[PDB]
């Protein structure tokens, strides 16, 4: 979608694995805020919006 | 209320004590007050901050 | 230390860093005390096909 019209996906009941994402050249920018993308095997999620 | 001189230091050692148990509440600039929630979220070069 | 690598990991390699190349490949503790430096070598180590 455009920016201007930037889409939102609600993502729940699903387990995720965020290492085989930061460990990707394809993303050319992965830059995380107030957690670090290392670390995010253990973190447990309540709301996760996309 | 006669032995308020004595019952006065027993609750100004108790506020003292529980004044430093709130103290542990404060995030004093920190992401959060829990040390534990900060180590399991953030790498050591923004952990040991 | 020197080695190849390509532009999209030269991200990893800094310290607290995770990823195939951090991981597996090469890894700088926490406290490292250096310097990294790096270059295209696109006309030299590529080769077509």
């Amino acid at each position: 979608a455009s920016v201007y019209a930037w889409n939102r996906k609600r993502i729940s009941n699903c387990v995720a694995d965020y290492s085989v994402l930061y460990n990707s050249a394809s993303f050319s920018t992965f830059k995380c805020y107030g957690v670090s993308p290392t670390k995010l095997n253990d973190l447990c999620f309540t709301n996760v919006y996309a | 209320s006669a032995l308020g001189k004595l019952q006065d230091v027993v609750n100004q050692n108790a506020q003292a004590l529980n004044t430093l148990v709130k103290q542990l509440s404060s995030n004093f600039g920190a992401i959060s007050s829990v040390l534990n929630d900060i180590l399991s979220r953030l790498d050591p070069p923004e952990a040991e901050v | 230390d020197s080695f190849v690598i390509r532009g999209d990991e030269v991200r990893q390699i800094a310290p607290g860093q995770t990823g195939k190349i951090a991981d597996y490949n090469y890894k700088l503790p926490d406290d490292f005390t250096g310097c990294v430096i790096a270059w295209n070598s696109n006309n030299l180590d590529s080769k077509v096909g």
